[PDB]
DNA sequence: TCACGTATGCTATAATGTGGTCTGACGCGG
DNA sequence: TCCGCGTCAGACTCGTAATTATAGCATACGTGAGG
RNA sequence: GAGUCU
């Protein structure tokens, strides 16, 4: 059942809902994204290959020559990413693309076949991915945040009361294009319809009508239905349908063929409607004052003169009833108007609207948006052609059309990027229909508006602003240039398509530093979803509603992941079983329910289909592959939870984890803590540091070996087989016959990364976690990260904590910890440190590297070498010189004073300063790298010589075990086929090996695999030189630097800083803490056994906070460590194999009804021991987030430990030795050393440098700047009275020039006397205004 | 200026005062080349327009953008709104003789007492040590003084020890929402790094221990020591001035 | 009302220094006003004694 | 209405007479020969060329009306030197100086620290050589690859390429919204900190006290050398304008001064310990 | 909200129980970044004027 | 009177009107 | 009634430092050194 | 731009 690595140590898990759908891999967005980017897609263009297909082939303004795309290719990287991160250059690949000049002849019409010319052409470098989802930039690895922006398309929107003073809803259409104009549909308070293009003046709606050639007439037979009026003798009658006459009040007495309906001044309710409809009534005789006030729909002309009785959109009345009665005219066309039902808008709007025909609208449209300039019928016809009805200028994209067309409720899904007449007047009309009543508005908070960008995309769209910067010069070159000599390489230019797609890579908000500091941090950063950015939102712009959390979000955006910044609701982590969908939208696995029966066909429903169907909870019983037990299933459907009967039940959600993100699900006993401290404590966990020593946690959920795995920060075994080869830096393992390649040896090498600097300056180590000759299964955890243990995440360690107050040490979430925690190195961190040394070129002359620099002691030039560079391996301190760099001087005027003194020693200041790299100012610890750049053609030290000798024989050596483990596992092979056909084992393993290759055997399908060996084994033997040239070339290889500098010297010092008053510390509930005094192990509080506790937290910080799952944490912590005890004591006493079987064996079936099940019959006697080896410590035991372990099931498991019911234990007082009034809560909670560390904290400055124009101090402890005075503090001495203490703040502690330098001397004497003056930032401000043109002047006494 | 390396740096001044020059020496050319009137009004508009961009950048029309596509800084914009000079240097400054560092507990401490670290306290006080190092007759010159502190000999820090006593600091944290929130106490020197709170006065500061970081100021002037212990000590400070009730209330 | 009655004073330095910069230093140089520096803002700005 | 610069000046060149052959002969043939009325409407007719050539030359120095205010200096100098008598036509003879005006005169205004002709014709040869070496050495060139194209020197193409480095803006943030600049962070070196400027004061007011401490003729020898008290630093040869006039006893009299200054640092506590200094 | 939550912290909140209660608990976390803002301006024209 | 960096000058096919972001809010004038 | 302009808490830590494109050659203009 | 205290 279980694997391996599995064996070592068995999580023992608590859940009971059997994971049908396993933790899919959560690095899968950002691989997947720019996987599509640069995979050449054939014909589905998607990345790199839409790029090109877009912009090109591109011609010219002649039109007769034009550049033409085949096809691009990636070329392999110049420096991989070892070398990448070492050197500090980009990780891209060379993009090759083949692109062809063909030219058309001016005298035929398309006289194609004239010149194809042909080159594949460099354009820019590529950032290339790395296999954990990063992109190294100038050597640090960062990672591209996915963009969460509103989705493209029709979306309908409405003010509700921030328009205007009455309060109308004057509701809106947005048709959001991917490219393009916008196209704005608005109502006004008077409910006249209005279009605008990018937000700019109102036009009528009517505008954009007659622009795609509507009539008055037309606009009418859209919008509005048609009343028929027949005049007949004298009488007037109206076509009647029965439904129109609906909730309204009888204007006149409707009677039909002769009956009375309904009277004067009545209501007609549905009855009048059915009674009318019922009876079939079809013509109805009416007055003829009811149609003034109607609307005729088309035009009436006279019959006998030939003239306009009446224009289309005029309101009728009796005068004009007679006049088309006597012309000949006795059947009228009319609008029908109702006032709730169907609205009057385009009508009314056709009256404001001042434009006439089509040419008319055109012009208007086109004075808006160019305003000034005179209008023509082609600058007219054609900028409305180029605003949305381009190929060009407008695309909607595969997304725009397909939420376009399912917003309009239209049959088509895909169709075309350009807005259609149709399309324009579907959304008027839908836009009405809202207003009339039928349709409501979609809200953006919804994720179904909401559409994920992710890295490949973002690409894509800056590599297209590459290839429309070479648009332009391509068009200019081509008409300018002659036709014979013009290759297309001329025309191109790499640079903007390399700057815009680097200004992507590297200035763009969301391209960042990776925070790499805990392996969950570099997982659940690449999983982040930012709606910040270009195309999408500010803080600026940011409201409330976008901000909280949505319905939608269940199971694709956990609700408890977000800073606590202004960014609250913006940035979010992406939820554990989330994917991107097809489209772009967010989509949540569901497992189907057909029958009632629960199908383990899972559907990935998206934001939009997920509102339709009815989903039972995770919490509802199954009855093993029956269905639901319980007749009354817990449901949610239509963005609302109720409960519901089994049959209406059609789906149900696949996992109890699916609504939190990943370092949420990572918390235990989430269900018991409140939101807002689950946020800080998932976001804490994140900050956690790794630790000297990788503690695993008692108290997991069981995700820990997912996030640890998935991170990539885990060596894993590619192909499973036995260890050939241990190190503490590689690992060599060979792989089993039925996994393992026919073609290669088949030995797996894996060279640890081994103790390396982070982006946060901590530690990255890969210790390997497999012994020597141990057989391994295939996606097994070969060696162990900086914040891993045997596959599971290790982001702190866990300890005793007894809940208790103590002396007020434990105020205020203040933390008491024993010296043995301290002592034992254990929360101890390393900080691996990067200091630069750069010769650069003054104007004097070109900065050396030696030894011999003016003014120093021999204090400072011992630990340095012959060169002047640090031994590797040597302590330093503050002061203490790293790196000895001189730099020239002018013959700078000595004082007189300075030249007696210099003569008075006569050690005189030569011509060339100083300004060595030094150890930064109390940061200390030991050198462990120094690795040298020198620039190609400048003088090398003695130093860097040795370095090149260092790496250039390791190189030597290390290629030469690849050739070495790749020949032995090579011809072991072929022995072995040898001896299938001509069996001479010990005779043939006597002489050389040399000579084996020749030997063959009878022509079979063996014989074939003989031939792939040894001409393998050549391949691999010539590419043994051309590989060993290649590393010998790069070390031989000057490195091109930046423009001044000579070379660098990049020193790695390493850091050992163990825990101390005022570093923060935190548990994973969101309980935080500083460390306020390290009590010895003497004074700490002990159980009647006798052992002392870690560490004593507050009781008081608990209720308060409403986090409990930290006290379900400790109380399970403290059973685990029970069982890990009990095993502790029955491995030192010897017992029995059979006995550690039996004990083990009823704690892992201990639970009620557990989920996992290990039968240990099936475990070997050598298995079960080095379990129990492990288990010794505690048994590690996993609480999933909602399916976690009750109370009981702790309880019981206290009981296996022989440790209370309650997990409270009589403490007693190490200081005096009797005991607390009371039993205290003791256990162990898994706590976590945050990067808040008191040594970097710490600040303070008296005097230093002054800023340029203010003359106040600097800022931060970066610069060494003092400490700000805000107008807040100032109000503080204000309001005290103490205008001394404020005045010595404002003048001689800031600005006053004079004041500052006279004060301290002051001070020095004795004196401490205020002598001020006036701030010289007052003074820039005199000159400031007077630069405006403005007397300012101080008028005086 | 200079930035360290090659490269330079300049103020967004230089770069409208240059547009102003520029189109004023072109006018008075195109005036002595007595050029058509329509040549003439297109530099009288542009002289106009790099003008209003000097003075105020964004108020008459589109703001001038540089090379980083945000507008050049206007010299209006150094005098107005929050980072003019008024409220970010000139109502409020950076101050000498002050440090931070996160806060702890310090239950045996009095209430007119703080922990003082060593090392902040040493670079805080310095030109107070070094006027008493010449008092004792230890350090000749100011620059022998600086060597003597930097070595940290151990003559150093008994006279540092000599100093603070009866010598208040002040202890400040953010937000500064009311005068309670700065408070002068007597420095006790400690081991450490980090400063040790009065756990009483924590209600005036809103000041928890999950790792605050509070401000330290050191009043120089006589004048300062004396405001410092008489208006600002913790001791004399027990009522809250909103309400007559005392702040200092044990939690 | 606070933000009227702020800019009502006669300091012109208590005005620039609360809002509205652009506004009161053009009235107050057409004015040809005179700030005697009265209030605990202008002697903050100068760097008096309060 | 419209009150843009731009769009207003394009209105009024729009309304005016694009001339024709002979029409451009006949004003011309006044025009050097000097007239009023020509050479206006030659300059006012041939404002519409100036427009498209600027607009091609853009987004690389100034903004636009720039370019067209400098191409119009050269549209005039044009109509100054054309050749009516030559059968060749107006708009191929200006295209050569609007061109050139704009080019010529972009290089210029475009950088902050002025940067000359020449310095800036050698970079931009450095620069078309590096496209070319670049879509064959797909990455970009280095300054030797672009060095040992030309066969010139190494230093030279460093030199020419260090000053195309653009200048950074102090007034540009670093944090984004509203955190800190460049000005926030840069220190003003050339006013030293109380701390540097009380040492001086210290040092220079210790020197006042030591020279009053040593013998009468060796302090004044001594001190109007170095121009400590004096009013010009002198040298051992020029003391003898004083009352010393002596080459050989100035010299054994400023040593002797030295060495007795010497055993008083040694035993005040400097000597070696402020030799480090 | 219509539907308040029955459970306890002692014995649990559920899926949907701990999806309510994120409503209320990023509403007040937002309230603690931004509305602030529109508190301490008070402050500042509180102080202005007196 | 040259040496050296800097500046001004002229090129004659014809060519003659320009082309980044798209969403805040609540108050208070003109 | 609509457009325009004005406000929008207080400190702290880190981190990095980008791009474009301007032809080519002959006399003219200024300062400093050497004969 | 990512954080820390409110
Ligand atoms: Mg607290
Ligand atoms: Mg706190």
């Amino acid at each position: 059942v279980y694997s391996y690595t599995e064996k070592k140590r068995i999580r023992k898990d608590f859940g009971k809902r059997p994971q049908v759908l396993d933790v899919p891999y959560l690095l899968s967005i950002q691989l997947d994204s720019f996987q599509k980017f640069i995979e050449q897609d054939p014909e589905g263009q998607y990345g790199l290959e839409a790029a090109f297909r877009s912009v090109f082939p591109i011609q010219s303004y002649s039109g007769n020559s034009e550049l033409q795309y085949v096809s691009y290719r990636l070329g392999e990287p110049v420096f991989d990413v070892q070398e990448c991160q070492i050197r500090g250059v980009t990780y891209s690949a060379p993009l090759r693309v083949k692109l062809r000049l063909v030219i058309y002849e001016r005298e035929a019409p398309e006289g194609t076949v004239k010149d194809i010319k042909e080159q594949e052409v460099y354009m820019g470098e590529i950032p290339l991915m790395t296999d954990n989802g990063t992109f190294v930039i100038n050597g640090t690895e960062r990672v591209i945040v996915s963009q969460l922006h509103r989705s493209p398309g029709v979306f309908f929107d409405s003010d509700k009361g921030k328009t205007h003073s009455s309060g109308k809803v004057l509701y809106n259409a947005r048709i959001i294009p991917y490219r393009g104009s916008w196209l704005d549909f608005e109502f006004d308070p008077k409910d006249n319809l209005f279009v605008r293009i990018d937000r700019r003046r109102k036009l009528p709606a009517t505008i954009i009508l007659r622009a795609l050639n509507y009539t008055t007439e037309q606009i009418l037979d859209l919008f509005f239905e048609k009343v028929i009026f027949e005049i007949r003798d004298n009488k007037l009658q109206m076509e009647l349908v029965p439904e129109r006459l609906r909730g309204e009040t009888a204007s006149f007495d409707i009677e039909a063929n002769g009956k009375v309906y309904v009277e004067k001044g009545r209501r007609i309710t549905a009855r009048h409607i059915r009674q009318l409809e019922k009876d079939d009534v079809k013509l109805i005789e009416v007055p003829v004052e009811y149609i003034a006030g109607k609307v005729v729909a088309k035009d009436y002309i006279d019959e006998s003169t030939g003239e306009l009785i009446c224009a289309a959109n005029m309101e009728l009345s009796l005068d004009l009833l007679a006049k088309l009665s006597q012309s000949g005219h006795k059947r009228i066309e009319t609008l029908f108007t109702n006032d709730l039902d169907h609205g009057p808008y385009i009508s009314e709007t056709l009256r404001v609207d001042p434009t006439n025909d089509r040419l008319s609208a055109l012009v208007e449209i086109y004075r808006m948006m160019r305003p000034g300039e005179p209008p023509t019928r082609e600058a007219a016809e054609s900028l409305f052609e180029n605003l949305f009805f381009s190929e060009d200028r407008y695309d909607l994209s595969a997304v725009g059309r397909m939420k376009f067309n399912r917003s309009l409720l239209r049959e088509e899904i895909e169709g075309s990027g350009i807005l259609s007449k149709d399309d324009i007047i579907d959304v008027m009309k839908k836009l009405i229909d809202i207003r009339n009543g039928k349709g409501e508005v979609d809200d953006i908070d919804h994720l179904g508006n909401r559409r994920i960008r992710s890295v490949g995309e973002m690409a894509e769209n800056q590599f297209r602003v590459g290839l429309v910067r070479v648009e332009r010069a391509v068009k200019e070159r081509l008409s300018l240039g002659d036709l014979d000599t013009l290759m297309p390489q001329d025309m191109i230019n790499a640079k903007p398509i390399s700057a815009a797609v680097k200004e992507f890579f590297g200035s763009s908000q969301l391209s960042q530093f990776m925070d790499q500091n805990n392996p969950l941090s570099e997982i659940t950063h690449k999983r982040r979803i930012s709606a910040l950015g270009p195309g999408g939102l500010t803080r600026e712009r940011a409201g409330f509603e976008v901000r909280d959390v949505h319905p939608t979000h269940y199971g694709r955006v956990c609700p408890i992941e977000t800073p606590e910044g202004p960014n609250i609701g913006l940035i979010n982590s992406l939820s554990v079983y989330a994917q991107t969908n097809e489209y772009g939208f967010l989509e949540t696995p569901y497992r189907k329910v057909t029958d009632g029966v629960v199908t383990d066909e899972i559907h990935y429903l998206s934001a939009i289909e997920e509102g339709n169907y009815v989903i039972a909870q995770a919490n509802s019983n199954l009855d093993e592959e029956g269905h639901f037990v319980e007749d009354l299933v817990t449901c949610r459907s239509k963005g609302e939870s109720s409960l519901f009967s089994r049959d209406q039940v059609d789906y149900m959600d696949v996992s109890t984890q699916q609504v939190v993100s990943v370092g949420a699900s990572l918390i235990p006993f989430l269900e018991h803590d409140d939101a807002n401290r689950a946020l800080m404590g998932a976001n804490m966990q994140r900050q956690a540091v790794p630790t000297l020593r990788a503690d695993k946690p008692l108290v997991g959920t069981g995700m820990e070996r997912a996030v640890a795995v998935d991170s990539g920060v885990t060596a894993v075994a590619k192909r499973g087989g036995v260890v050939q080869y241990v190190d503490a830096s590689r690992i060599v393992i060979k792989v089993n016959e039925d996994e393992m390649y026919p073609g290669e040896a088949g030995i797996d090498i894996y060279n640890l990364t081994k103790y390396t600097r982070s982006n946060q300056n901590t530690c990255i180590n890969q210790m390997p976690c497999v012994s020597l000759g141990e057989p391994v299964e295939r996606g097994d955890v070969l060696a162990d990260g900086p914040s891993t243990d045997l596959g599971e995440l290790a982001l702190g360690q866990n300890m005793r904590v007894a809940f208790m107050p103590w002396n007020g040490y434990n105020f205020e979430d203040s933390i008491l910890v024993s010296e043995r925690v301290v002592q034992e190195d254990r929360f101890t961190t390393i900080h691996i440190q990067e200091l630069a040394c750069v010769s650069r070129d003054t104007k004097l002359g070109p900065e050396e590297i030696t030894a011999d620099i003016p003014n120093v002691g021999e204090a400072a030039l011992s630990k340095l070498d012959e060169s002047g560079i640090v031994y590797i391996g040597a302590e330093v301190t503050g002061g203490d010189i790293l790196v000895g760099k001189v730099t020239p001087k002018g013959e700078t005027q000595l004082t007189p004073e300075e030249k007696l003194l210099r003569a008075i020693f006569g050690e005189k200041a030569s011509d060339v300063k100083d300004s060595s790299l030094r150890v930064p100012n109390g940061v200390s610890g030991t050198v462990i790298d120094v690795q040298v750049f020198t620039r190609d053609g400048v003088e090398k030290d003695k130093r860097a010589l040795e370095i090149e000798e260092m790496q250039l024989k390791q190189a030597k050596k290390d290629l030469s075990e690849e050739l070495q483990i790749l020949e032995a596992g090579l011809f072991s092979r072929i022995r072995a086929v040898l001896v299938a056909g001509g069996v001479e084992a010990e005779k043939l393993d006597k002489l050389p090996r040399d000579r084996w290759l020749e030997l063959g055997l009878t022509d079979e399908e063996k014989q074939n695999q003989l031939e792939q060996l040894a001409e393998q084994y050549d391949e691999l033997k010539h590419e043994f030189e051309k590989k060993l040239e290649a590393k010998r070339r790069k070390i031989t290889q000057g490195d091109d630097l930046a423009p001044g500098v000579l070379k660098i010297v990049k020193v790695y010092l390493a850091v050992k800083r163990r825990i101390q008053p005022g570093d923060k510390m935190a548990g994973r509930h969101g309980n935080k803490g500083v460390i306020s005094k390290i009590n010895p192990i003497e004074d700490m509080p002990y159980d009647e056994n006798g052992t002392p506790v870690d560490i004593v937290l507050n009781p008081l910080g608990v209720p308060s906070r409403m986090n409990i799952g930290q006290i379900l944490e400790t109380h399970l912590g403290m059973a685990a460590k029970g069982i890990g005890d009990k095993i502790n004591a029955m491995l030192k006493q010897q017992q029995e194999v059979a006995k550690l079987r039996e004990f083990i064996q009823r704690a892992y079936d201990l639970g009620a009804d557990v989920r996992q099940k290990v039968d240990l019959s099936t475990f070997s006697d050598e298995e079960v021991m080095r379990l129990a080896e492990n288990l010794r410590k505690g048994m590690p035991i996993a609480t999933p987030v909602f399916d976690g372990a009750k109370e009981a099931e702790i309880k019981e498991l206290l009981k296996l430990g022989d440790l209370p019911t309650s997990g409270q234990i009589r403490l007693y007082d190490g200081r005096t030795g009797e005991q607390f009034e009371r039993p205290v809560t003791v256990g162990y909670m898994y706590m976590l050393k945050l990067n808040h560390l008191v040594d970097d904290k710490m600040h303070a400055r008296s005097t230093g440098s002054y800023s340029l124009v203010t003359q106040q101090p600097l800022g931060g402890k970066a610069q060494f700047g003092g400490q700000r005075f805000g107008e807040m503090e100032v109000w503080a001495l204000e309001a005290y009275g103490a205008a001394y203490t404020l005045q010595e703040m404002l003048t001689v502690k800031s600005d006053d020039v004079n004041g500052r330098t006279k004060m301290y001397k002051n001070i020095v004497d004795g004196n401490h006397q205020m002598e001020p003056g006036m701030p010289e930032s007052f003074n820039v401000l005199l000159k400031e205004i007077r630069s405006l043109g403005i007397n300012i002047e101080l008028e005086d006494e | 200026v200079p930035l360290d390396g090659g490269r330079f740096a300049t103020s967004d001044l230089n770069d409208l005062y240059r547009r102003v020059i520029n189109r004023n020496n072109r006018l008075k050319r195109l005036l002595d080349l007595a050029a058509p009137d329509i040549i003439v009004r297109n530099e009288k508009r542009m002289l106009q327009e790099a003008v209003d961009a000097l003075l105020d950048n964004g108020r008459r029309g589109r703001a001038i953008t540089g090379s980083n596509k945000r507008p050049l800084k206007s010299l209006a914009d150094m005098i107005k709104g929050k980072q003019g000079r008024f409220r970010q240097n000139l109502l409020g400054k950076r101050v000498d003789y002050s440090g931070r560092s996160v806060i702890t507990v310090g239950p045996y401490l009095r209430l007119h007492q703080c922990g003082l670290p060593k090392k902040m306290a040493l670079e805080l006080f310095k030109p107070f040590i070094y006027g008493k190092l010449e008092l004792r007759g230890l350090a000749t010159t100011i620059k022998a003084a600086k060597k003597m502190v930097e070595r940290e000999e151990a003559v150093v820090w008994d006279i540092l020890d000599e100093v603070i006593r009866e010598h208040p600091v002040l202890l400040n944290r953010a937000p500064t929402l009311h005068r309670l929130g700065i408070q002068a106490f007597e420095p006790v020197l400690i081991e450490g790094k980090a400063i040790q709170l009065h756990p009483l006065v924590c209600a005036a500061y809103n000041a928890d221990f999950d790792g605050d970081q509070m401000a330290v100021h050191v009043p120089l002037t006589l004048e300062a020591q004396l405001e410092a212990r008489a208006l600002m000590m913790s001791t004399n400070n027990i009522l809250s001035p909103a309400n007559g009730e005392p702040i200092i209330v044990p939690s | 009302g606070i933000t009227k009655a702020s800019l009502a004073t006669e300091s012109f330095i208590s005005a620039a220094s609360f809002q509205e910069t652009t506004r009161v230093l053009t009235e107050a140089a057409v004015a040809g006003k005179r700030d005697e520096l009265r209030g605990l803002k202008e002697n903050v700005i100068v760097g008096r004694l309060i | 209405r419209v009150l843009d610069a731009t769009q207003l000046y394009l209105g009024e060149i729009g309304y005016s007479p694009l001339l024709t052959a002979e029409e451009e002969v006949y004003f011309a043939r006044r025009a050097l020969r000097g007239d009023v009325a020509s050479r206006r409407r030659m300059i006012e007719s041939n404002l519409r060329l100036v427009v498209k050539i600027a607009r091609r030359y853009g987004n690389r120095g100034l903004a636009l009306l720039d370019l067209i205010e400098e191409g119009n200096l050269g549209l005039i100098r044009a109509v100054e030197k054309f050749d009516p008598e030559r059968g060749f036509r107006f708009s191929t003879y200006a295209t050569w100086w609007i061109r050139q005006t704009i080019e010529r005169a972009i290089m210029n205004q475009t950088r902050t620290i002025r940067l000359p002709i020449h310095i800036v014709k050698e970079l931009n040869v450095y620069l078309r050589t590096a496209r070319e070496l670049s879509h064959k050495l797909d990455h970009e060139p280095s300054a030797e690859e672009i060095a040992e194209q030309l066969d010139k020197p190494v230093d030279d193409v460093s030199r020419m390429l260090r000053l195309n480095e653009r200048i950074t803006s102090v007034d540009t943030p670093l944090g984004g919204d509203s955190e800190k600049a460049l000005l926030d962070i840069l220190a003003d070196e050339k006013e030293n900190g109380p701390e540097d400027t009380t040492q001086d004061d210290d040092m220079k007011q210790s020197i006042v006290k030591w020279l009053f401490e040593l013998n009468a003729k060796q302090r004044e020898v001594l001190a109007r050398r170095f121009g400590l008290l004096g009013y010009e630093a002198a040298t051992l040869e020029d003391v003898g304008r004083e009352i010393g006039l002596t080459r050989e006893r100035v010299r054994q009299i400023q040593v002797e001064g030295l060495r007795r200054l010497r055993e008083i640092l040694q035993t005040q506590g400097l000597n070696i310990e402020a030799l480090f200094l | 909200i219509e539907t308040p939550i029955t459970a306890n912290f002692r014995e649990g909140l559920n899926v949907l129980q701990y999806f309510i209660s994120t409503h209320g608990a990023r509403k007040g976390l937002a309230d603690t970044a931004l509305k602030t803002a529109n508190s301490g301006y008070l402050t500042r024209r509180l102080v202005d004027v007196a």
